């Protein structure tokens, strides 16, 4: 098992972690082209597998903490650029993909703290370090 | 409990016996450790909180969730009202100086009100929010 | 407890001891502090709120959960329900004037009835919910 | 971290705080357009970035208190507007863009408050005071 | 408790010792208040209720949860169920008539059974829900 | 701030209180018409404001008592009409707008209140009493 | 106010009350049609009202307990039919509209009773008897 | 009223229960075909009833146990078939008609059961036996 | 009944469980192919049942914890392919049929595990060991 | 308690005392009231039950969920556990008869099991929900 | 308890005073019942489950949440750990044999430890979850 | 408690008394067993933990929510903060070595800080999270 | 504002509207006579007006509900006749013109309702009551 | 009201209806001979009426189901008929008419049904048995 | 930006504008004169310009709500005109056109509105106030 704390997601200014990351998760998908045929040995869906896109989210939320990272990402939404982000796993190592900042949102409560969510997706080819 | 509890339970005694109200109102007596005598009588205490632990990757911080009691001879109990008004006038958005870190909001919370023994002696609980960023 | 807790308990004893019913019902014995003596026997005790903080960035409020208790010697409590009649119809939507800020909405919440001591006293109280406004 | 109470929305007349706002959130989107093309390195998803369109969102939430400026979003509203509204982040400063008014709602209760929610979104290009 | 209230008890007790059965189970034994004399030691009980405040903008109401409890002296308890299956078959769906407002419906709810002491008495409470209309 | 008991909706016969008012709630809206061009400062969403349509919608729920006017709503929706209805703001005033009746539902338990929600939605031009 | 238990819906075989019933639910509905035009006086919604159909739904659940007429429900789902049923108001009065049986469902598990949704709508003109 | 447990979906092999069935709801359907003229008394939705369609849906869940008809259901949809089913009402009877098995989904914990829902829906005309 | 721990799914590198598996479910499906007619002896739906294709998903969820099958789901999704996939019923015996790896997801919190679901859908024959 | 339990409990203690096993583990010693004598010391006891009011427009019902306990002087109490094995073995579907409306299920709920007093006492409550239909 | 009750606790008897590490680490002090002597005082009891009902239409079965307790007169309880220790690492996937049915799956739950009484003795309890299967 | 409790106490006994502060700010007095003689009065104690069996199918694990309170005898407790930051201050993202497996995350939980007798001691609890996998 | 109720065709035999009147459009046409001389402001199209043919179709959709003036129209199909049709405008009038039956259909589902369109087209001069 | 479900196209081989028969619709024409005169009260077209030729199409949808009715209609179409088909409308009566069976076509999917269209067209005089 | 509520059509009786004018939609056109010869620099298509005919069309839709402009279009179709109609566009002007009254259609459902399409085609030589 991995240390919760050791899994973390950042930006570029050369990457720094975010300020408050309290929840993160990267997420991966594809969407399964389907290549059924007539003759199927129990009917069984057939699947080609590899032609199919594949993707990757980010969602990292927390305590907003004002840094010069966490400035950076205003700059990366408001003039829209796809620069590189890096999710570390803890034992996988990092990803180094280029992302964007497909949607971020502040909140605050008359209590409670400043907070954001910052979800993010996949824009160009991924990596892997190993 | 968490490392800046050290400089918080000061910094906001210190914002106490330095209102002009309460101390026309209870006076001298505002402490956490009773100094021994006559007991006075209508002191305030700062003594209890707890922590709920609100932290980060990098860097951590607390939820002092800190209790002031005002404690009360009087007959009647409006007395302590007035002199909890003024704890609560001193100490919701404070933005007071720590010596550990900073807190970045002093909200409040429940404050229940009761006699605590033989219906002599009044204590108004008054709970505190206190972010604070180590 | 909060600001408004000062004036909050000072009005509602004092729209209390001005209803008709409710002085021919209890009388003179409405109080926070007990007036030392005999011991009359059917009075009501207007002391233990508690706050609910709500607040705002601009301003800030309370939401006053004050309990009215009816005691009543009476061998039935009968009694001690006219009289706990006589509060709630003398509070809810009161829409009073208070000293510190005002109130916006004097409701009614949960009122139990029990007997407190060896089944000779019964105690009705009464919460009643206190939005102020600070 | 920040103050949860030092992030403001507020309205003109010049710009005040509306009266009861215990819960307030902008959010800021993106919509990810695709640019997916037959030669990939992995065949990961290609995104272009800074063509797509970009939005801001503001809902700011709380107790009904009467003001000078809470009427006026009621007049934002019956009198169809896009007036200059500012979110301002404890840190980051305020933002200062033309938004509407676009869903409002009162709703009171037989014991609660009377309490609004005030949705918004953006109507013209925003700002960063930094 | 509410202003309901001094009339609910007074009908309840009404339409008990009214009922032809728990008239030649019970007695004349159901009360708030005891006699004083020998204890007879079969009897029920009803003081205790609370409310649950249901009300309106215009006009307002009240859900009394009251406690109707039995009280049994014999050595088992089958007696005390027969008396308090009596007082359910008088109570549920009884549509009567207060002397301030009226009821709605008069359900029924929880109802335990255990010994209270010693193991020689054992009470059975009968909760019944009363929504009433002021 | 206001009482919730002071913010109530009305019918006609002249205008008198639906009997049982626990929980009510004005809700107005609108559309957000999007006017994007080509040529933007920061590629900001463009929208032209006032020319959208706006609407205005009515939820009030709680017990039902039989009143006179109680029985208006039915009538009301039996018989097809957009008779005037009137939400008073606590501070604001009084609303005075033709709405209809959408929809309304009464609903009972085995143990509960009979009980109603009553929605209704704007069916012609509002005002505002100030 | 009034009893929840005095409003009950029946179904005929002449009308009985289906012995469970422990929740029940009249709910009354209109679809609005539109009727929005360029001149408007401050560009609220313009609804014609009358012209809307409009529609009445039963949703009665409880304790699956077999009488006569529960059995009834059976035979009017299997042969499709449209009979009259009755839903009373406690002080309003009856419905008697002729309703139909769209969905029912029994359930029951490994300790609880054996229960029942039944999920009526309008099919015909309804009535009221005042 | 009727035992929750007597109420028991069963396959075939002659129709045994299936061993672990916690919770167990038939539920029947229509889809209400609308009829609705220009001439209607009150405007009241008019509807053909009979006409229409009608369905049935089982959906039994409880804990995997092993018995010769749970491996039946494994058999039922994997060589595709619609066998006969049977649902017993308490009181009603039993119910035999032909389903099939649209969707079921095997579960474990690695602290709970091994667990199924098996959800079953009308593949034919259904019986009533009284 | 059965364990919860002893079904277990697992990928490919000879079959080895992936370390984590707090919660995983094998759900099979069908979409059940309408073939209504006219003449129906109760007017009851009518399907054709074994033509319809079909379909099994896997979802199995837990602590991320790196073992060198864990890489391999790594492996499975940014080189796409479709390996042979094996989830084992207690009773029933294994299925060994290929899946593929259409959606996973690391997650991880400021005090929790790392955390993942891996979700996986049929993309081929299946089989049964019995 | 509701009106069928004067029957449940009579009906449920014809139950008990008939089965042939816990009448060679336990004896004679199925009871509500105590015998007074000796005290043998391996009983079980059938009293404390509630009702959680399941009921209709027409007609009413509900749900006892009635405590049988079983008490042991033994040194262990695995002798406690096959006579509370020999409860429940009796009493889940059961299908009996009552006096006064009839049960529908007579399922099973928790059965938790401990010393009650100086560890040399073993209490095995067994809680069964009964659905009666009056 | 529920019928396997009788059989379960006799079988993680069995394996209990079998396990080679706790047998060198309590020894032969393991029962639920207490042999009267001197109290060695690192021993162990498994008494208390209770029953938490996972049962079905064709056939019933029981979640038995049974305690096992570890009570050392040492010092520290770093010797209280080892044992419980060795408890847990003899239960959890166990697969063992019963008397009545069988069971399923022991799994884990929740382990508290603290000082029962004086501070002179230290209580580890460890819940164990047991579906069994009648 | 779970297998890995053997040397999780061990281990965080081993990381106290090695940090330089709370060794000039308490001492030589953090223990599990009390060195009876004087009772220098400032201790820590670290033995009260429970389990949260975070495990799996292939290996198993456990969620340790240490208790490590601070006991000072002197007359205000701002004296048993430090000592409690020191706590804090050493354990947060700890990584340390075990002897049974390996811990993966030492977080923070509640700490709440009061007077436990007379007003004379004041302990401050502080819970530890320790997600340790066997 | 204007209810699609109101505009109603209907058949001679004295005039009565049909039975299934679910959407009915009558539409007139003319085929716009180009002259284009030579001659023109600024190379506009001038057109000529009153010399176009000038026309009327009525195209009613319905469900087959059995009245005499639905078996009118299959007797004015049969017997090909060109009587006279009359179509309601709410608040304009009557038309009151010569129509023929141009095309009918009936149609009906496995499920639905009997449906059946009615296109009819201008056989004469044409009229307007006011 | 009239049922879908009534109306049936039907073959001779003594009269029986096809076995896949979702989607039926006789559907009548005249092709509308223009008799526009110079002369028209308004320049109105005029039109004759029963000039016209008259036809009748039948579009007959369906899943197959083979039966002796269905192998009829493939004898229709390899030995070229044109035989009498008869339509029922439900409360009307039948057509009774001589139609070919113009183009009839099989589909079938990989997972779907074994489906056909049948289209007919008039080849004679028709008739009516109201 | 322009709002939509603005470009309003508008009848000659003097110019007012109808009253449902829900969307409108004024078309110019031209014929595109190809004039091609066989040179041209890269075989480019030539055009002369200036030669084509050029038009207008205006394609009105609407609710009928019953005004004096809305009798007007009925008089203008049957008393066949060609007189002045003028389509404002917000910021450019109005037009000021002789255009015809092409063809025109009332539309009205069982549920829905009376609406109405209005066609128009340019008549003359058109105009433009700026």
């Amino acid at each position: 098992a991995q240390n919760g704390k050791d899994l973390l997601i950042k930006l570029d200014l050369q990457f720094e972690t975010i300020a408050g990351l309290r929840a993160t998760r990267i997420s991966f998908n594809a969407e399964t082209v389907d290549v059924t045929s007539l003759e199927s040995q129990g009917g069984w869906r057939e699947l080609l597998g590899g032609a199919g896109v594949r993707s990757a989210s980010i969602s990292g939320a927390g305590v907003f903490k004002d840094a010069d990272t966490d400035e950076r990402a205003r700059q990366i939404f408001f003039d829209g650029e796809v620069p590189e982000f890096q999710v570390i796993i803890p034992d996988f190592g990092i990803v180094q993909g280029p992302f964007m900042i497909t949607s971020i949102d502040y909140a605050g409560s008359h209590n409670g703290e400043a907070s954001y969510e910052l979800a993010m997706a996949s824009a160009g080819a991924l990596s892997f370090t190993a | 409990s968490y490392a800046v509890a050290g400089a918080l339970q000061a910094a906001v005694y210190q914002q106490l016996r330095a209102d002009a109200v309460l101390a026309a109102l209870v006076g001298t007596a505002v402490y956490d450790a009773v100094p021994p005598g006559p007991l006075a009588g209508t002191y305030v205490s700062l003594g209890p909180e707890d922590v709920a632990d609100a932290s980060d990757k990098t860097g951590a911080g607390a939820v002092h969730d800190f209790v002031i009691s005002v404690i009360t001879d009087a007959a009647g109990f409006a007395t302590a009202k007035a002199a909890a008004a003024a704890v609560s006038d001193a100490l919701v958005g404070a933005d007071l100086v720590l010596s550990r870190g900073r807190l970045v909001g002093l909200w409040f919370l429940r404050a229940k009100a009761r006699r605590v023994e033989k219906a002599d002696m009044r204590r108004i609980d008054l709970v505190f929010r206190a972010r604070v960023e180590g």
